[PDB]
């Protein structure tokens, strides 16, 4: 929900990249705000395949109160189901580390 | 009789910054911020019409540095506390006092 005061002739609202970030609902004349659902980058920490095949995974600039429903946890293999939620979870300023 | 108090660190702050260093920090204002963990922000709020949210919503991120601002201050304190008590000798071997 928004605080935007639409004039009666306007339907949508745009921003600096020309994408709609506010709309008027066509049944109850109220103004909603649009925001994309969360994304980011994924990088893998490895000690080299010579030493081991055990890796760690860093999710950039998020919290891990929001990770396991973002990544396809139950939709994918069990092998991505250890690196989505486990007992080794640390929160850093570069995102949180699993 | 030499007084290095304004360039050596003081313990009262929560950092190792001297009196000239935080004078230097409060003069470089930013055209855009870096990371304030603005990813819980920009979702669902109405004050999302700054620069950084519109950048971040199009794939454009900012990665954090490896050394923080509290490690660089420890480096420049260790460089400055060796010049005073050793002179030119600590950068050629072992610190010999004089
Ligand atoms: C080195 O210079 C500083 C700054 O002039 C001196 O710090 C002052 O110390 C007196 C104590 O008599 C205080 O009343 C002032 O408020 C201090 N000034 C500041 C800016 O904090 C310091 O005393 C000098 N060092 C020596 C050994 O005299
Ligand atoms: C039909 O549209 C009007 C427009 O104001 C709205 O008030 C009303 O609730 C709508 N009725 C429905 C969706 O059954
Ligand atoms: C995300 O993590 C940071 C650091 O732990 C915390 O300050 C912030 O409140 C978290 N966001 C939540 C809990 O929505």
């Amino acid at each position: 929900e928004s605080n935007k005061k639409f004039l009666p002739f306007q339907q949508f609202g745009r921003d600096i990249a020309d994408t709609t970030d506010a709309v008027r609902d066509p049944q109850t004349l109220e103004i909603l705000d649009i925001t994309p659902c969360s994304f980011g980058g994924v990088s893998v920490i490895t000690p080299g395949t010579n030493t081991s095949n055990q890796v760690a995974v860093l999710y950039q600039d998020v919290n891990c109160t929001e990770v396991p429903v973002a990544i396809h946890a139950d939709q994918l293999t069990p092998t991505w189901r250890v690196y989505s939620t486990g007992s080794n979870v640390f929160q850093t300023r570069a995102g949180c580390l699993i | 009789g030499f007084n290095f108090s304004q360039i050596l660190p003081d313990p009262s702050k929560p950092s190792k910054r001297s009196f000239i260093e935080d004078l230097l920090f409060n003069k470089v204002t930013l055209a855009d911020a870096g990371f304030i963990k603005q990813y819980g922000d920009c979702l669902g709020d109405i004050a999302a019409r700054d620069l950084i949210c519109a950048q971040k919503f199009n794939g454009l991120t900012v990665l954090p540095p490896l050394l923080t601002d509290e490690m660089i201050a420890q480096y420049t304190s260790a460089l400055l506390a060796g010049t005073i008590t050793s002179g030119w000798t600590f950068g050629a071997g072992a610190a010999l006092q004089i």
